[PDB]
């Protein structure tokens, strides 16, 4: 279903992993959660859908600037 | 209880306001609200329970939130009223809402930092607890690349729709729950989130204390359309699966119907409707 990615983008690793789907940036899971459209949220940018989890883990990325995810 | 516009309130207003909100914030009261709202945000989802959010229940479990908010405030200073913050007018970062003397600005360019106001992290009175990444600082960009606020003409053609909401009971909604929650169309209370941006658009979004006037005028808007529409009842009205119909209890009060809460002048008035 949702495709598997790995690569640096701003100077973060940013990860699609598939077993179970699940997104990491440098390492730490970011929660992200698809809407029944097909668009994908995460916990770093809940109220604006984006298409694909690559482009979530990418709002993620410049949501950030620099900052670690912690657990949830 | 009376819930005013914000920019209506006087200096004095402010000041007990963002007092008993820096007290509410030492006592630990205040990162209870963002643990518990950032809960059904991780949990809700289209497919399975939803109650907080995606769901009929968004308006009734925010209304009961925030009456719960409120009376924890007025345990700090009995005089205070949750303002709302209608952002079809009051809708640049110019707005007297984001001066010093109120929530403070905007986040600086290098890290999004509010660097004035009370919530500002320098003043030590505002650390962030509840949080999904490291920075333990209230961030904001009001506005951020031209981000835009709702027009009125824009709410008003939300308040025109004369059906609660409709199944499937979730973001795929039509309906004014799901256009007013902003899931389709026009998109009203999500934009408003990303348009503060730093905390107020992520899962911990109650950590900007603007989070509690937004969904103070979202409540608003829910009683201005039942004023509109008084014959269109809250739906769905029983059996529906993951979903509170109109007399099933909310989550996390289990003791609070959908019913129990569409008229709020049970619990406060505002200062004009
Ligand atoms: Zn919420
Ligand atoms: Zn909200």
């Amino acid at each position: 279903g949702p495709q598997p990615f790995d690569e640096v983008y701003q100077g973060r690793r940013i990860e699609g992993r598939a077993t179970g789907y699940g997104v990491f940036i440098d390492g730490m899971e970011l929660h992200v959660m698809q809407n029944v459209d097909g668009s994908w949220i995460s916990v770093v940018s809940h109220y604006d859908p984006v298409a694909t989890p690559r482009a979530a883990a990418r709002a993620a990325v410049v949501e950030l600037q620099g900052a670690p995810l912690v657990p949830f | 209880t009376v819930r005013k516009n914000q920019a209506t309130l006087t200096a004095d207003e402010k000041r007990r306001f963002v007092d008993a909100l820096v007290a509410l914030k030492r006592s630990g009261r205040y990162d209870e609200f963002v643990t518990t709202h950032n809960a059904f945000i991780m949990g809700d989802t289209d497919s399975g329970e939803r109650t907080g959010h995606r769901s009929p229940s968004f308006l009734p479990w925010h209304r009961r939130f925030l009456i719960e908010f409120e009376q924890a405030l007025q345990a700090v200073d009995p005089s205070v009223a949750l303002p709302y913050w209608d952002w079809s007018t009051d809708r640049t970062a110019r707005a007297s809402l984001w001066a010093p003397d109120f929530l403070g600005g905007s986040g600086r360019s290098l890290d999004g930092r509010v660097m004035d106001g009370p919530f500002a992290a320098s003043t030590g009175n505002w650390p962030v607890n509840v949080r999904v990444d490291s920075r333990t600082y209230l961030r904001r960009t009001l506005g951020g690349g031209g981000r835009e606020l709702p027009t009125r003409a824009e709410v008003d053609s939300v308040l025109a729709m004369s059906t609660y909401d409709m199944a499937p009971w979730n973001s795929a909604s039509d309906g004014f729950r799901n256009h007013l929650e902003g899931w389709r169309g026009v998109n009203l209370h999500n934009r408003v989130h990303v348009w503060v941006g730093g905390q107020m658009a992520t899962g911990v979004s109650p950590n900007d204390p603007v989070f509690w006037l937004h969904h103070a005028y979202i409540d608003r808007l829910w009683a201005q359309w039942q004023s509109r529409h008084p014959g269109s009842g809250y739906v769905p009205t029983g059996g529906t699966p993951n979903v509170v119909d109109l007399n099933e209890t909310m989550k996390p009060w289990n003791d609070v119907r959908p019913a129990d809460l569409l008229d709020h002048t049970a619990h406060y008035t505002f200062d004009t409707v």
